[PDB]
């Protein structure tokens, strides 16, 4: 094996299992999802003694059941439910990369309204509804409305987080430090017009969001993680298994 | 955060 020396020894045979995923969106107004997708990795941290086979298996029949598009593993899994065989390198690694477009978890909803007032003010209220179990926290969540160059000025109401109107960037961005599945938050905001070529209207840029969730978004959950080891006396219950998910947001945005 | 496989 050209990825894993031979004598490799561990008092304490731990391995720690990463689902990172991005889970990018694109909606209309109306709410219908014109786009969604997942793209996702899998990372395996193990310090297991020996020269293990170890089985990864995941949900993927395709309750709890998710359809993968495609993927691309490490060298050291073997092709051929029917899941995933490895021995896998000491130490981190990349075990396996993916993709997924269905039954996608939205972690969040966005309903922007925008309401013209002549051609001195824009009104904006913006909520986010966070979809997903009331245990789990999201965390480091921000909310990005477009302001027009025609902006003044402009005036926000927020009960939670902090928001700041960014002139240089052209929008308010509404931050948040972490909140609960299953909630409602809203944003307020004024926005003072300049006088402008008339002609010309302005085209909305979506409203875009970025947050941390705990829970990968396509759905995936690890099932097991058995580890054999057929010369050395530790079994697969000796093994000390952690599983952790951190999803993202990638493109996440919303049409107004 | 991590949790216990299982």
């Amino acid at each position: 094996i050209g990825w894993r020396r031979e004598g490799i020894k561990y008092r304490r045979n731990e391995l720690f299992l990463d689902v990172l995923e991005s889970v990018n969106l694109l909606m209309s107004p109306q709410g219908q999802v014109l786009s969604a997708h997942v793209s996702g990795r899998v990372v395996m941290k193990s310090y297991l003694s020996g020269m293990p086979e170890c089985k990864f298996g995941m949900n993927d029949k395709i309750k709890q059941s998710i359809a993968i598009d495609d993927c691309t593993f490490h060298q050291c899994v073997r092709l051929s439910e029917r899941s995933i065989s490895f021995i896998p390198p000491d130490g981190e690694f990349e075990l396996m990369r993916y993709r997924t477009t269905k039954d996608i978890i939205l972690p969040f909803r966005v309903i922007p309204l925008v309401r013209e007032v002549g051609r001195t003010k824009l009104e904006v209220k913006v909520v986010i509804k966070s979809n997903f179990k009331p245990s789990l926290l999201a965390q480091k969540i921000e909310v990005r409305i477009p302001t027009p160059l025609n902006t003044s000025g402009v005036q926000v109401i927020c009960m939670k987080g902090k928001a700041k109107y960014k002139a240089s960037e052209n929008a308010i961005v509404w931050k948040i430090k972490r909140m609960a599945g299953m909630k409602e938050s809203q944003i307020s905001a004024e926005i003072e017009l300049l006088p402008t070529n008339d002609k010309k209207k302005w085209a909305r840029p979506p409203i875009s969001m970025n947050f941390e969730v705990p829970f990968a978004p396509s759905g995936l959950k690890v099932r097991y993680l058995k580890v054999f080891e057929p010369k050395l006396n530790y079994s697969d219950h000796d093994v000390i298994k952690w599983v952790r998910y951190i999803g993202r947001s990638g493109i996440y945005e919303t049409r107004c | 955060d991590y949790q216990r496989l299982n």
